[PDB]
């Protein structure tokens, strides 16, 4: 499904995502939207056999495993369809994890290039959650 | 099928360095984030950091300054160092994955600088032997030995009913711990009653007549 | 500072087939980053519930949680009899990773007044300069007891030390060892040893007790 902006800002909250480990709820709708617009179906294959799934695009190779990707390290312990699903604690999970490594969110390319030190609340500014 | 396994040295000197290791199995060290976690005496947990899947680590700032923890790709373990430790750091060491569904078994680390010491056995009895109700309760106190465990046991094992062992306490450096067993008061003193205890570590074994 | 977990109560006493609650408030909102471990006795913790409210596969069905924000509780409906032993709630909205501390399980059973037994020294400890004097109160409940010493009708709090059993396996009572220790002179110095336990069933404490004047 895709994700209306606050609709999916209130989700996150939900899922416990605002201010997890100093990232403010912003920053995951700012990431949301960049990497897949809101679209838990979204998909993207990359040069090697692997695929970015998901409202948030996790990679294959080394978060989920789709059964079909060489070198698949399912950091994550998932199997990459959770990620699709339109329900997001998975995904939710799984960006958790990630961002628990040293580098945080400087995982999700899209979000350095184009969230990365903005005024990242202004994706959640006007929403009612 | 990943299954964790802590070991190291169960006991450490004060200001030395306390090293545990934790070996993974059924999966790869680099298969996921790993941490270490500490319970003290009166079931107070602490975490004391962890690895992540990529090498770098997060350590509980209460312990930043001491706290190291290490892995190795080659023999999927990974480490803990924790200088200067004092008694305080006395605990359960457990190991476990970042995301809390394996666990190893937990190993002790005592942190003393006492030296092997064989325990003193005493027989506890009543004062001048007297027998009051239908029955008895004598006992054993297992005193200054280090480091644990002992082993009691009552008439070589042929008395196992109505005992009671508890846990050992630190007395001075050493532990100190006692057992009682009750008996009909038909039963003793008409037949012998005797404690045996066994501590390894000081290859010793003593047994007491009450 | 470091979030800190309130767990309540202490302890919880209950009868398989009853279902329970328990509470865990943090000092600080972590939304739904709050996870329930069990831990038995001589066994490793086990992951329950993770971020507030979500199954564990393989977890039995009688284990669910709720809340977020600051509260949250662990539910089970109908306590079953492997279920008893410590509960500890665990965030990791924030580092550092920070634990409750704690609710104990315990199993629910007919009060019982401790069985009192009380030793002097004995020879070969006296001999070797030392004097421990010893008291075991048995197989009672509710755990919750009070233990005085007394020296010639006078409170001793120093040089005592105690031990505890967990719930007894056989009968779910409590027992605990009591142990006096002075040196032979101390000892020797005094005439009446008194071992005085203060439980629930009954309002007048239980003493034992032996003089040195005589035996």
């Amino acid at each position: 499904k895709v994700f209306g902006r606050c609709e999916l800002a209130a989700a996150m909250k939900r899922h416990g995502l605002d201010n997890y480990r100093g990232y403010s709820l912003g920053n995951w709708v700012c990431a949301a939207k960049f990497e897949s617009n809101f679209n838990t179906q979204a998909t993207n294959r990359n040069t090697d056999g692997s695929t970015d799934y998901g409202i948030l695009q996790i990679n294959s190779r080394w978060w989920c495993n789709d059964g079909r990707t060489p070198g698949s390290r399912n950091l994550c312990n998932i199997p990459c369809s959770a990620l699709l699903s339109s329900d997001i604690t998975a995904s939710v999970n799984c960006a958790k994890k990630i961002v628990s490594d040293g580098n945080g969110m400087n995982a999700w390319v899209a979000w350095r290039n184009r969230c990365k030190g903005t005024d990242v609340q202004a994706w959640i500014r006007g929403c009612r959650l | 099928e990943v299954q964790l396994q802590e070991s190291g040295p169960s006991l450490v000197k004060p200001s030395q360095t306390l090293s545990l290791t934790c070996s993974v199995t059924g999966d790869s060290v680099t298969s996921d984030a790993w941490s270490w976690i500490r319970k003290f005496p009166g079931n107070k947990l602490e975490y004391m950091g962890y690895i992540s899947y990529s090498g770098s680590t997060y350590y509980h700032p209460s312990l930043k300054s001491r706290i190291s923890i290490t892995r190795d790709t080659s023999k999927n373990q990974y480490y803990l160092q924790l200088n200067s430790v004092t008694t305080e750091d006395t605990a359960t060491y457990y190991c476990a994955s970042w995301g809390g569904d394996v666990w190893g078994a937990g190993t002790t680390v005592t942190v003393s600088s006492a030296k092997t010491t064989a325990p003193s056995v005493y027989p506890l009895a009543p004062v001048c032997g007297d027998t009051t109700g239908s029955s008895v309760t004598l006992g054993c106190l297992v005193k200054g030995y280090f480091p644990e465990p002992v082993t009691l046991t009552w008439n070589s094992g042929s008395l196992s009913s109505g005992v009671h062992t508890f846990p050992a306490v630190l007395q001075s450096d050493l532990y100190t711990l006692s057992s009682s067993v009750t008996v009909t008061s038909s039963t003793w003193p008409s037949q012998s009653i005797t404690c045996n205890v066994a501590h390894p570590a000081s290859s010793t074994k003593v047994d007491k007549k009450i | 500072m470091d979030i800190v977990l309130t767990q309540s109560p202490a302890t919880l006493s209950v009868t398989p087939g009853d279902s329970v609650s328990l509470s865990c408030r943090a000092s600080q909102s972590i939304s739904n980053n709050l996870h329930w471990y069990q831990q038995k006795s001589h066994e490793s913790p086990r992951l329950l519930i993770k971020y507030a409210s979500q199954s564990i596969s393989g977890i039995p069905s009688r284990f669910s949680g709720s809340g977020s924000g600051t509260d949250f509780t662990l539910s089970i409906n109908s306590v079953e009899t492997e279920d008893f032993g410590m509960y500890f709630c665990q965030q990791s909205n924030s580092w550092p990773y920070t634990f409750g501390g704690g609710t104990k399980l315990e199993i629910k059973r007919a009060d019982a007044a401790p069985t009192v037994s009380i030793f002097p020294p004995s020879s070969e400890q006296l001999t070797s300069g030392g004097a421990s004097v010893v008291c075991f109160l048995n197989n009672f409940y509710p755990k919750d007891i009070n233990v005085k010493w007394k020296i010639d009708g006078s409170e001793r709090q120093n040089g005592v030390l105690n031990s505890w059993t967990d719930q007894d396996s056989k009968d779910s009572t409590y027992s605990m060892s009591s142990t006096l220790t002075l040196t032979k002179d101390e000892y020797e110095r005094h005439n009446s040893y008194t071992c005085e336990a203060t439980h629930k069933t009954s309002t007048s404490p239980i003493v034992k007790s032996f003089n040195r004047n005589e035996c």
